[PDB]
């Protein structure tokens, strides 16, 4: 084999940043990363991005949808759109002799979307069973309700469509979110088996479509309130969040410490989190099955930094009061050494651990290379995260504590606090 | 550290033409299955 | 209470074929021979019938 | 600038070297920061009776509640004060205890795997408080219907064979076991040189060596009076079990013929066949007269909600067959397309869908193996199953060596008039009696 | 290209076009294609506006039909106002089945 | 016709090219003993004889 | 004229057989089954030409 | 609880090649 | 593709009556005398027809 390589980053006048890596793995990947987001719809079109990550198989200008289905399928490769509020993520997996055909689909997809009126309408009803097959999970409905508690215009859009907003989004407002958000600028396109030289003429295409900037969002606003379901399910679930830093900041990092101080993840399966504070907190308050943990959402313009806690419907209110009693005795200044240690180690294995595959370090270089453009490598982490100090936990406690808090509890909520209480 | 794939916040939704879509985070979860009995029943929704 | 034409299965059978059968309204003449058709053939198996007691 | 073949040369390769006890040590070094550590070993629910069929289970819960040397929590708290991952998995063949860790930490990991499988301390409270956990998780399986069906699917199939039972075993089982049958168990099953120690990532096979010798080298290989658990060959029984509960939303079958054991070459090409056949969702993207052909008709009528094909192997015997769920009133039109399609391969094979079958083996053999602890479960699998570690290169050769006639006699042999084996847990009034299955495995046309 | 014969192909096409009596009952071309399976589909994917005059048109010409009688003479479909809505959608249509139907031979 | 042609239909027609040939000597030996065809069978080595 | 051609077949059916009806027989049965046979799907085809199909 | 569930003996009914629970069944499949 | 017996109309007739209709399991050889009859009526048929082909 051949040295290790490295990574190479340039930056088109247009705006586009393009990364690509020479490993020699005989499987290549191909990722297509958008600013675009839940985050950019306003009052108006709303759902409109929950369609369109379903629409990547539909026909366009250049290609049919019998053609690419087929063609990639034969290949035997892969295409997948992961979304989230801030980002859409377009990827492909095949082999490294099948790269110029399957990139001819990914950029036409992209570029010339041709969204056949009567296509979208036959795909519409797809919508609800994508949307019931995620609330089968609980998790999902409380924190797309956390969101709408937390945040008054911008992040508490739903990443689902509404369920009126189903039989009525148009192929216009799919056209319009097109034109306004799929700027090239916006844009950023990563390659791990591919050369670098042959990305660029690949990439070249383009350049004659899109182009400058495009509509920019609004700054998410915080508001603070309750949002409460009052199902008939006998495990209630709960959330407690708070206003945190911006992702990528300092501040950001002693957030990160904090939550894992507080036993965020599990590490030993069929085993009790000993060393985990909350579980302890928790034990000795419940007799019956329970579940806590901490929770840390970082954006662009705001985080949240909360905690969520599964307990039976008598023993919500003790389970709560046990974990924010918890928090408030660390605010207090009452914080050991070796935790702040325990907690660095399990947060540096947990992110070399995550970066391991390839599919999440392509997923971690994109998601770097849009808001910077410029790589950091594990290294460099791993430095900015040892730098943090006992006085910055103690600053971000406080902070959570004293901070406005919003609240998203489904279950039977007979027993469940309320705000303004807890 | 620019992704929340890695950590515990918002889900990630996703879809694939020929995988299925499931969601991802890292908020409690799975670890109530030693201490509970939370079922896990097929419904109008099945998907493998 | 309701039509006793919709529950006997053999006058199922008819309300079908006869009765509520939707049927173009504007065919002319040239789609009645079909039911002369068979209404010739029946008359022709009786008269039949009778020619062949003496035959 | 590779070709595919080219690039599976530069694929580092494993260094095998024994002990003197009979364990075997295999390691794939690379430039990672990080390395997974386990042990697998060969002992399964096929080496248990009724009196002991939930040991293996039973034991699983108790490895990591404490041991000798660290008695209690102190186990846990050394792993989590490391940032590492411990974790655990059982099968009716196989049981395995691995770390995913930093490479700096390789020297502990060892230690501590070696005093797990060595020195597992089984205190009587403890015994009692998983007695009600496995009592309950045993109650969580019951709501998942695809276990209930894939045991159903075992408990017929391998009727009066040690490989029919559970790994969990029966529930009067686990609330008799005692501090006796655990230790005999253990000491009659976990020794060398049934154990394989494997590590993946950034792991160097001298120091894994050293290593080895000075904490897993002490495990005995003699047995005492010679009881030693001989294996024995399973039989196949063609039969069909039928749990009817109409109050559950959808019918639930499962169906499998007789196939080869883990080391026989034609499962290769029992793999192509199954991948033109491939799998379905309602979730995945378009399709919808688009994709296979049992998908492509999937959705004409809105048959399935979700079909898979499977190819489960034991030694010398395996399982191959197609799971599948439907609505309450087209449970018979999915099983008759299925059918269809099975004898359509044993008689008319195109090279087209061939190439197909081959193209999405390949990457399913290369995407699989991306990350370590895949790697490593690999290793630890393939020493126990045929004894070596089958490199890419030889997985690609085989691959190509085959055609669409080889799938014809391979199908033909396997699949074309073979009584077969079902299971249909749900509303299921709809499912075809056994001789109107059995007669859909043949054509009279052909 | 030719002047005179374009001219005489012009004619003679309006010509057979007023022997066709389908203007005489306000129909347009469209409307008399027989339907099979692709103008099924064809039709299925108009517009509601195009899809809703047709059946309302079609009707009349039944109608019509039922009593031997026909449309005055001012109200009768003329050879260069006619829309031919119906062709791009039902050609869309067919080039779609010629390339299923030729992938599926290789 | 033109679809029907291309590699692959040439290949189904290979495949079942054995099980045609085989249906097609059933019938001609099940018509041959339907009508109890002298001219053939006075060739067979055992059925002859039923020929007085 | 198909129809013309029939009722043609009819007449000559009944009559003797002779030189006019034979002849005339004979052209009547070639014109019949070119009719059907070629000369249908031809102007089927002009007639799809002249509407710009 | 659904692992408590186990088929009842059939050796009455089965044919002599497959009375063994231990010989496989397809040197027999054939010949039955 | 769905079996052709639940689309064509004379096949969804025979399906119904003869291949797929629901019976008990239990019935006795008693349940046999009624297919039997209709044979027999077959079996009258023919042969009287022959009969009729000389009388
Ligand atoms: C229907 C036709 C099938 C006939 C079935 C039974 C036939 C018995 C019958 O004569 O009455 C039914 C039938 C009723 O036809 P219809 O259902 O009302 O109209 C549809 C026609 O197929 C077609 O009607 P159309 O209006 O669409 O086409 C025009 C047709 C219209 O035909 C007619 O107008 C004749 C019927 C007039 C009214 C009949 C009732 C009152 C008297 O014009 C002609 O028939 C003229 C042809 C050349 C005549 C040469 C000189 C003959 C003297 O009568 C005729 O069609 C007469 C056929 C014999 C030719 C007569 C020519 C006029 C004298
Ligand atoms: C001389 C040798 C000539 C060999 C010609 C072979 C033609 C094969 C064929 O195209 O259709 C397969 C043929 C059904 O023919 P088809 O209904 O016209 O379907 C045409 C398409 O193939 C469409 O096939 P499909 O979608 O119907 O599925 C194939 C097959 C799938 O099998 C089934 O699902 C039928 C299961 C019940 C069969 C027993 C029915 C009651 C007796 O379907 C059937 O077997 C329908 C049988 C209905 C018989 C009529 C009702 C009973 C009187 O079924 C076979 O498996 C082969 C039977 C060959 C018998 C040869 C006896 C020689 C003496
Ligand atoms: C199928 C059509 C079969 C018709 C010919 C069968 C008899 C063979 C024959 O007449 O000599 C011709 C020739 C010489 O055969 P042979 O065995 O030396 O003559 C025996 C005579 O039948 C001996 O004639 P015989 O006067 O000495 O004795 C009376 C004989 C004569 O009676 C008949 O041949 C009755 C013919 C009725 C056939 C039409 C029934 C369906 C409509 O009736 C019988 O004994 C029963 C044999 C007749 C066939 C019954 C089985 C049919 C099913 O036979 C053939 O070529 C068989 C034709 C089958 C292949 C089709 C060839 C078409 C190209
Ligand atoms: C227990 O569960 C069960 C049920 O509950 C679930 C059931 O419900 C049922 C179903 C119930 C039953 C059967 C019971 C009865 C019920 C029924 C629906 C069926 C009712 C029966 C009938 C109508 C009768 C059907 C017919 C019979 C006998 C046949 C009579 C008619 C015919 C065509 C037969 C054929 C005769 C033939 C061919 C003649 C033989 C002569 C042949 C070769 C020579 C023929 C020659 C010619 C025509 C020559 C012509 C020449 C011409 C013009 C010359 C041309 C010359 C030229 C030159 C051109 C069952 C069985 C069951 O078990
Ligand atoms: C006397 C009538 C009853 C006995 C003969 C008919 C019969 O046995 O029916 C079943 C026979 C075989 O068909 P079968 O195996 O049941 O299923 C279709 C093939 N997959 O189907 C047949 O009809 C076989 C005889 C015609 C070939
Ligand atoms: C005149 C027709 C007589 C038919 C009955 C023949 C005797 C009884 C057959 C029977 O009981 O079926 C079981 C079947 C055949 O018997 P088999 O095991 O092969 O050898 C017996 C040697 N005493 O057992 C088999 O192994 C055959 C598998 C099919
Ligand atoms: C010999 C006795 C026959 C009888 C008793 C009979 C009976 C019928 C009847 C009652 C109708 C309905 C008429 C209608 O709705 O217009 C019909 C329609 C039809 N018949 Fe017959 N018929 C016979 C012969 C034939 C023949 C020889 C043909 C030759 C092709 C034929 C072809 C048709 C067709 C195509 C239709 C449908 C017409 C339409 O859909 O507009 N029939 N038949
Ligand atoms: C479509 C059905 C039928 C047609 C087309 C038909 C046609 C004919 C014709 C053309 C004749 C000769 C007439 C003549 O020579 O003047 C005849 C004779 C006869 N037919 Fe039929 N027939 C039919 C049905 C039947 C039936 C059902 C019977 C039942 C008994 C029957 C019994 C007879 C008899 C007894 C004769 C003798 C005529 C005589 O003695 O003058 N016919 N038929
Ligand atoms: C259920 C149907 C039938 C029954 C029960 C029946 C019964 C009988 C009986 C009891 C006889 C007396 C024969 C004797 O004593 O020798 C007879 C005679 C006869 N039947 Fe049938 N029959 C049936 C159907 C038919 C049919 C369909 C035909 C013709 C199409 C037919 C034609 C004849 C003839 C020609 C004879 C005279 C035979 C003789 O004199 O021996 N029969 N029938």
């Amino acid at each position: 084999p051949p040295q290790p390589q490295d990574l190479e980053f340039t930056k088109l006048p247009n705006g586009l940043v393009i990364a690509s890596l020479e490993n020699y793995s005989p499987v290549s990947r191909i990722g297509l990363f958008i600013k675009a987001g839940s985050r950019y719809e306003d009052f108006s079109n709303l759902g409109t991005t929950h369609l369109l990550r379903l629409t990547s198989s539909l026909t366009t200008k250049g290609a049919s949808s019998f053609k690419i289905t087929r063609g990639i399928e034969a290949v035997g490769g892969k295409l997948s759109v992961t979304a989230t509020r801030e980002n859409m993520a377009y990827t492909v997996e095949c082999l490294r002799g099948d790269v110029d055909i399957l990139m001819e689909f990914l950029l036409n997809v992209t570029t010339a979307p041709e969204f056949r009126r009567w296509e979208v309408a036959d795909l519409q009803p797809q919508l609800k069973i994508d949307k019931a097959v995620a609330f089968q999970n609980p998790q999902t409905h409380v924190i797309e309700n956390l969101h709408a508690a937390a945040y008054r215009n911008a992040l508490a859009n739903p990443l689902y469509c509404p369920d009126y907003r189903i039989g009525k989004v148009t192929s216009e407002e799919l056209h319009y979110f097109v034109q306004n958000h799929f700027t090239s600028a916006r844009m950023a396109l990563i390659g791990l088996g591919v050369s670098h030289p042959v990305l660029k003429q690949v990439a070249e295409q383009f350049l004659n479509m899109r182009g400058g900037l495009g509509l920019s969002g609004a700054k998410a606003n915080y508001r603070g309130g309750e949002i409460r379901e009052q199902n008939g399910d006998s495990l209630v679930h709960a959330a407690f969040v708070a206003e945190s830093a911006v992702a990528g900041s300092a501040e950001a990092n002693a957030f990160s410490v904090l939550q894992h101080v507080l036993g965020a993840g599990p590490h030993v399966k069929r085993g009790s989190n000993t060393t985990s504070h909350l579980h302890q907190a928790v034990a000795k308050a419940t007799q019956q099955p329970f579940d806590v943990s901490a929770f840390n959402a970082s954006y662009s313009d705001s985080g949240l930094f909360g905690i969520y806690t599964i307990s039976q419907a008598t023993a919500a209110g003790d389970v709560i009061k046990a974990a924010y009693n918890q928090v408030k005795t660390i605010a207090q200044g009452n914080l050991s050494n070796t935790d702040v240690q325990a907690a660095k180690n399990k947060l540096k294995a947990g992110y070399l651990m995550s970066v391991e595959s390839s599919e999440c370090f392509l997923e971690e270089v994109g998601s770097q290379a849009l808001v910077a453009g410029s790589y950091m490598p594990p290294s460099t982490v791993l430095q900015q995260i040892d730098s943090v100090a006992n006085a910055d936990i103690i600053n971000a406690a406080k902070k959570f504590v004293s901070g406005q808090k919003s609240m998203a509890a489904s279950g039977n909520l007979g027993h469940t606090p309320f705000v303004d209480e807890l | 550290m620019l992704s929340v794939a890695s950590r515990s916040g918002p889900f990630a939704p996703v879809l694939s033409a020929t995988s299925r879509g499931v969601a991802g985070a890292l908020r409690p979860l799975v670890q109530a299955t030693v201490p509970a009995t939370p079922e896990q029943p097929v419904l109008d929704l099945k998907r493998p | 209470m309701t039509p006793m034409r919709k529950t006997n299965p053999l006058m199922k059978l008819i309300n079908h074929s006869f009765i509520d059968l939707p049927t173009p309204s504007n065919i002319s003449a040239w789609w009645n021979f079909g039911s002369l058709l068979g209404a010739c053939l029946i008359l022709q198996i009786t008269t039949g019938l009778f020619l062949a007691m003496h035959y | 600038t590779a070709t595919f073949a080219q690039a599976l040369q530069f694929v580092p390769e494993t260094q095998v070297s024994l002990l003197d006890n009979g364990l075997r040590v295999a390691s794939e070094q690379s430039s990672q920061p990080t390395c997974t550590v386990g042990v697998w070993i060969d002992v399964g629910s096929r080496f248990e009776t009724e009196k002991n069929n939930g040991a293996g289970y039973f034991l699983e819960h108790l490895a990591f509640k404490g041991t000798k040397n660290r008695p209690g929590s102190a186990l846990e708290k050394e792993v989590e004060s490391m940032g590492a991952h411990l974790n655990a998995y059982s099968t009716r063949e196989h049981t395995a205890y691995y770390i995913k860790a930093l490479s700096k930490d390789l020297p502990k990991a060892v230690e501590l795997l070696g005093d797990i499988v060595q020195n597992c301390s089984l205190e009587d409270s403890q015994i009692e408080k998983e007695r009600d956990v496995i009592l309950r998780e045993m109650q969580e399986n019951d709501a998942s219907m695809r276990d209930v069906v894939f045991n159903y699917l075992h408990a017929t199939a391998f009727q009066g064979t040690p490989l029919a039972q559970a790994v969990e075993g029966p529930s009067e089982n686990v609330r008799k076991l005692s501090r006796a049958d655990l230790t005999e168990y253990l000491s009659t099953h976990y020794k060398a040189p049934r154990m394989v120690l494997a590590a993946a990532g950034g792991v160097e096979h001298q120091q894994l060596l050293d290593l080895a010798q000075k904490h897993l080298g002490g495990i005995p290989w003699t047995y005492a009076e010679d009881a030693v658990p001989t294996l024995t060959p399973c039989r196949f029984t063609g039969s069909e079990i039928r749990h009817r509960d109409d109050a559950l939303p959808f019918a639930h079958v499962a169906i499998a013929v007789e196939g080869p054991g883990w080391a026989s070459p034609d499962n290769v090409a029992l793999q192509v066949a199954n991948a033109i056949i491939g799998h379905y969702d309602c979730t995945y993207g378009g399709g919808v007269h688009l994709s296979s052909p049992l998908a492509s008709g999937a959705v004409a009528n809105k048959l399935c909600q979700s079909f898979q094909t499977f190819s489960i192997c034991y030694a010398e015997t395996g399982l191959l067959g197609a799971h599948f769920v439907c609505d309450r009133m087209k449970i018979d039109d999915m099983m008759f397309v299925l059918q269809g399609q099975w004898m359509r391969l044993c008689t008319s094979a195109t090279e087209s869908e061939v190439a197909r079958g081959k193209n999405i083996l390949r990457n399913a053999l290369v995407s699989h193996l991306d990350g370590t602890t895949p790697v490593c479960e690999d290793i630890g699998r393939s020493l126990l199953t045929y004894g070596r570690r089958i490199p890419l290169a030889e997985w690609e050769s085989r691959i190509a060596e085959v055609d669409a006639s080889v799938v014809r006699e391979i199908c033909s042999k396997y699949i074309y008039d073979q009584c077969p084996a079902v299971a249909g847990y749900g509303p299921i009034e709809q499912l075809p009696d056994y001789n109107r299955i059995r007669s859909g495995m043949f054509w009279l046309r052909f | 290209a030719v002047s005179a014969s374009g001219k005489w192909l012009d004619g003679i096409r309006k010509w057979y076009y007023n022997a066709a009596g389908f203007n005489k009952l306000g129909l347009m071309r469209d409307d008399t294609i027989y339907e099979d399976e692709d103008v099924k589909e064809a039709i299925r994917r108009l517009p509601e506006n195009l899809y809703n005059d047709r059946m309302f048109r079609i009707k009349r010409a039944l109608d019509l039909n039922l009593k031997h009688q026909i449309l005055p003479k001012e109200q009768w479909t003329k050879y260069e106002e006619e829309n031919f809505y119906l062709e791009p959608y039902l050609k869309e249509v067919i080039r779609e089945r010629k390339e299923r139907e030729e992938w599926a031979k290789k | 016709v033109t679809r029907f042609l291309g590699p692959r239909y040439r290949e189904l027609v290979k495949n079942w090219v054995p099980t045609a040939y085989t249906w097609g000597a059933v019938g001609a030996v099940g018509l041959v003993w339907a009508t109890d065809w002298r001219l053939i069978l006075d060739w067979v080595p055992y059925i002859n004889g039923k020929f007085k | 004229l198909l129809a013309a051609d029939l009722l043609i077949l009819t007449w000559i059916g009944g009559q003797p057989v002779s030189y006019p009806f034979t002849i005339i027989g004979q052209v009547a049965s070639v014109l019949y089954f070119t009719t059907i046979l070629i000369l249908m799907p031809t102007i089927s085809l002009i007639e799809n030409k002249m509407l710009k199909w | 609880s659904h692992t408590d569930i186990k088929v009842p003996d059939f050796s009455e009914y089965r044919r002599l090649e497959v009375l063994d629970s231990t010989k496989s069944s397809r040197e027999s499949s054939e010949a039955r």
